[PDB]
């Protein structure tokens, strides 16, 4: 039968996951441009609500220039049921992509997109083969 | 897709406790759902819209389930007779699809509240896809054109889909509550 | 010295993918939904090659209200090196996860991104380890 590596189901992991981090802060960089440039932090409330409780993200964080939070979505700690010694063998460091948000040309503060490794860490702990 | 209300209430008490005077209210949205099939479409939406506006008390998650964000099943939001802004939604979304309301004509949208100034959610229904929508909402008991609502402005909505996130969460309570998948 | 089956690390790499699609459908849909972009074509043409180039899709769809398709990018049409016996051993139907285009309270489309199987095809023919 055929296998793969430890490590490249982890670099898989960790591409995918940067890809995913990534495109949303991105996407929703664009979409919070007008409700920073208002201080509209109700919308701006709203919004990362819409995208934090549909995906699998660790954090979604929104500051502005000068690194204050405005808003910080985050997920609750999660009980596992994996040794650390395994997940030691297969972390990566933290995955936080941004991106900055802008009033045209001008930089209004940045948002933070953190992925969720628990899948990766439940997924290869399932089905890891000591050969 | 028959939803069997005795094995229900069995099901609940063994993950909620007793249900107390939830169980009354519980009886109630079944009478709901077996007396409301065969009425209009506009109907189904007023007298489910105005049976949790009036069943539930609006409480926010921090003080119902210690939690700032919990979203309710149904059976908990009528065990508590309590729940904030999306367990309405969600109560209300669930009891139109039973009672036939096509999923294409009903939205999860999150909006802001501006008498409030906070995030907000209600239910929105189109009676066709470029229709103006109506609001399902807590805050009142009208049903108003989404437009009429000066107090609310959009900000995104959704199409409920799943079979870990939060809609799939509540799925997977109301499996483990006895409702079919 | 950890491996992971080929049929388990498919599973995983499948749902990756279809996760991904769905998070990118998403943040692309939300940021499609402000100030009528979507009735923009260049410009909206312009956010989702943004999109595709950066993802790892099989195809992003944008329709409007009355189902016209307006924006459809794919995958230019490349040729596989990858057995036909190795892909049977594999193979999975690509999933469509869509997200809705928004004026306001009025909808205006759907956006809709596929994963693409047989990225997952080429990462497992390279690394595939018979033991
Ligand atoms: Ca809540
Ligand atoms: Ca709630």
């Amino acid at each position: 039968t055929y296998f793969i590596t430890m490590n490249n189901a982890r670099n898989f992991f960790i591409q995918q996951l940067e890809s995913n981090a990534q495109d949303t802060a991105t996407s929703l960089g664009l979409s919070l441009s007008q409700s920073l440039i208002n201080h509209d932090v109700p919308t701006m409330d709203s919004m990362v609500k819409a995208v934090f409780d549909r995906g699998y993200f660790s954090s979604i964080k929104v500051q502005d220039i000068k690194g204050k939070v405005i808003i910080l979505k985050k997920q609750l700690p999660q009980e596992s049921d994996i040794p650390q010694w395994f997940v030691n063998l297969i972390k990566w460091p933290s995955t936080e992509k941004s991106s900055l948000i802008m009033d045209g040309w001008m930089q209004a503060g940045v948002v933070l997109v953190a992925s969720d490794p628990s899948y990766v860490y439940a997924s290869l702990w399932r089905n890891a083969v000591e050969m | 897709a028959d939803w069997d209300f005795s094995a229900i209430s069995r099901k609940a008490t063994a993950l909620y406790g007793p249900l107390g005077a939830g169980q009354q209210r519980i009886d109630a949205w079944q009478n709901l759902l077996a007396t409301q099939k065969q009425v209009s479409e506009m109907e189904k939406l007023k007298v489910v819209n105005l049976f949790f506006n009036k069943q539930m008390r609006y409480v926010e998650d921090i003080d119902l389930w210690h939690e700032v964000d919990y979203w309710e099943t149904p059976i908990e939001a009528l065990w508590k007779g309590a729940g904030d802004c999306e367990d309405y939604a969600i109560a209300k979304y669930f009891s139109l699809r039973h009672l036939g309301v096509a999923s294409d004509k009903l939205r999860i949208t999150y909006v802001k509240a501006l008498r409030q100034n906070r995030a907000h959610m209600v239910l929105t229904y189109y009676s066709s896809p470029d229709a103006m929508p109506l609001v399902l909402d807590s805050l009142i008991d009208p049903i108003k054109p989404a437009a009429e609502r000066t107090d609310l402005l959009p900000v995104y909505s959704f199409n409920a889909e799943g079979l870990l996130s939060r809609w799939q969460d509540v799925l997977k309570k109301m499996q483990a509550e006895g409702f079919p998948v």
